[PDB]
């Protein structure tokens, strides 16, 4: 309680290292969106961690 | 992969 899941709304396929390719619904934990455009964050699916594009993801 | 650097001002 008191934090919110993100939700994938696209299939995604990374193209640079720090990057994390992800399904259409993949859950995600938002770990730092203060950087700009592409977050930190954790795949709930593999627990890796690395940037997203912020446009693929929605709050759950 | 992926290969692609990330750049570091993104």
């Amino acid at each position: 309680s008191g934090t919110t899941l993100f939700v994938a709304l696209y299939d995604y396929e990374a193209r640079t290292e720090d990057d994390l390719s992800f399904h259409k619904g993949e859950k995600f934990q938002i770990l730092n969106s203060s950087e700009g455009d592409w977050w930190e964050a954790r795949s709930l699916t593999t627990g890796e961690t690395g940037y997203i594009p912020s446009n693929y993801v929605a709050p759950v | 992969t992926p290969s692609l650097p990330t750049p570091p001002t993104r």
